[PDB]
């Protein structure tokens, strides 16, 4: 199981 | 930025014996960038049903991919896998050794 | 089979010449991959790649496949933000890879928790031990290290790394056990080579074992030897095993002194090959 949907933009 | 130059090995699934049929693998890692081109080659032609693996990466963020098709191998056919990263001047091409 | 990971892989590469960047994801539980995503195949879905994964139903392959279209998306923006921060030309390609994932020890619970990002194949911020700081390798990268602590992104991971990422690694252990849970121990041989009159090339070939950590050592009397010995990279079958080997170069004759000693998961004692033959 990934983590997200909310991944932070660098 | 740093380009790494492939390492590869060239080997059967199995051990090899005349007549069975196999899979022949070229396995190419160390690399970076990912884009690479790989061939799978009998008596120097091109084989066209290979497969590879889906790109993964190591510890050091350098690539590594699996080539492989079935084959049968037979006494006189050589097999070669060929070779060509942005690192290579001309593809290269390790042949392969039953014994390796 | 003593401690296990889960970890997930992302390499994206951008295409300056014609549309959007290459994106690439593949997930492992230890050492065998059970999805994949390609931005170039057809489906445009997370895809199974072993069997234990396929019983998961609609909801959890639609969430992977919402998670991990997001996750390009934010690669995507990545790569344009990172080309600035590095004055770099609109010409050239350029590489992100991310991989994260948690590792459960031996007691079966959390044991440590990872999350690294690299830039053009180098480090650029890494997630420390702790799951708390961060650890940012030049000024661009200590940038996205400020955005990611005002946006308390250490705390959201690693409630994942410490909850969701183990509970879950779990599941897949215990779906997948005929095969993630069986340690297939190498299956081990010696071959014998002249290279000219007065030596020997002696080969110790380990194969189709699973995990794909293994220790060949050369011994000689009794004792460790690496002078004349070559040793390969561990590779795959292409079945889910892997092979290696190590080999020595000895005088003709004595091969007897020589013993190969084979450690491995799947090996309660380590093995000793001597040529006898
Ligand atoms: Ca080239």
């Amino acid at each position: 199981r990934q983590f997200g949907p909310d991944w932070i933009v660098a | 930025m740093i380009q790494r130059t492939p390492k590869i090995q060239v080997y059967s699934r199995h051990p090899a014996e005349n007549g069975k049929s196999n899979f022949l693998n070229c396995y190419v890692s160390g690399f970076h960038p990912s884009d690479i081109e790989v061939d799978l080659l009998k008596n120097g032609e091109r084989i066209e049903k290979v497969e590879h693996s889906d790109l993964s990466f190591s510890k050091d963020w350098s690539f590594y991919l699996l080539y492989y098709t079935e084959f049968t191998p037979t006494e006189k056919d050589e097999y070669a896998c060929r070779v060509n990263h942005v690192t290579l001047s001309q593809p290269k091409i390790v042949k392969w050794d039953r014994d390796m | 089979m003593g401690s296990h990971s889960m970890r997930y892989f992302f390499t994206s590469v951008s295409r300056p010449g014609r549309g959007e960047p290459r994106f690439i994801a593949v997930g492992y539980v230890d050492d065998t991959q059970f999805v994949r995503f390609d931005s170039d195949a057809a489906s445009q879905r997370m895809e199974p790649r072993a069997p234990w994964i396929e019983q998961e139903g609609p909801e959890y392959w639609d969430g992977e496949t919402r998670k991990v279209k997001a996750h390009s998306q934010t690669h995507r923006v990545d790569l344009g933000t990172l080309r600035g921060y590095y004055n770099q030309s609109e010409a050239g390609s350029h590489t992100v890879q991310r991989m994260y994932g948690c590792d459960v020890g031996s007691d079966w619970r959390f044991l440590r928790g990872y999350h690294q990002y690299a830039y053009d194949g180098k480090d650029y911020i890494a997630l420390k031990e702790d799951l708390r700081s961060w650890t940012a390798a030049d000024m661009a990268a200590q940038t996205t290290k400020h955005k990611w602590e005002a946006a308390h992104v250490a705390e959201q991971l690693r409630a994942y790394l410490e909850g969701t990422c183990v509970e879950w690694l779990r599941r897949y252990l215990e779906n997948g056990k005929e095969t993630l849970q069986r340690t297939d121990a190498p299956k081990t041989h010696m071959t014998h080579h002249a290279v000219s009159d007065h030596e020997a090339t002696l080969r110790c070939w380990a194969l189709s074992f699973y995990p794909a950590e293994i220790t060949l050592t050369w011994q000689r009397d009794g004792e460790d030897q690496t002078q004349d010995t070559e040793l390969v990279e561990t590779r795959p079958a292409g079945d889910g095993t892997f092979q290696k080997w190590a080999a020595v170069v000895v005088p003709s004759g004595q091969e007897q002194r020589y013993t190969c000693h084979v450690q491995h998961e799947g090996l309660p004692k380590p093995l000793t090959l001597r040529w006898e033959p």
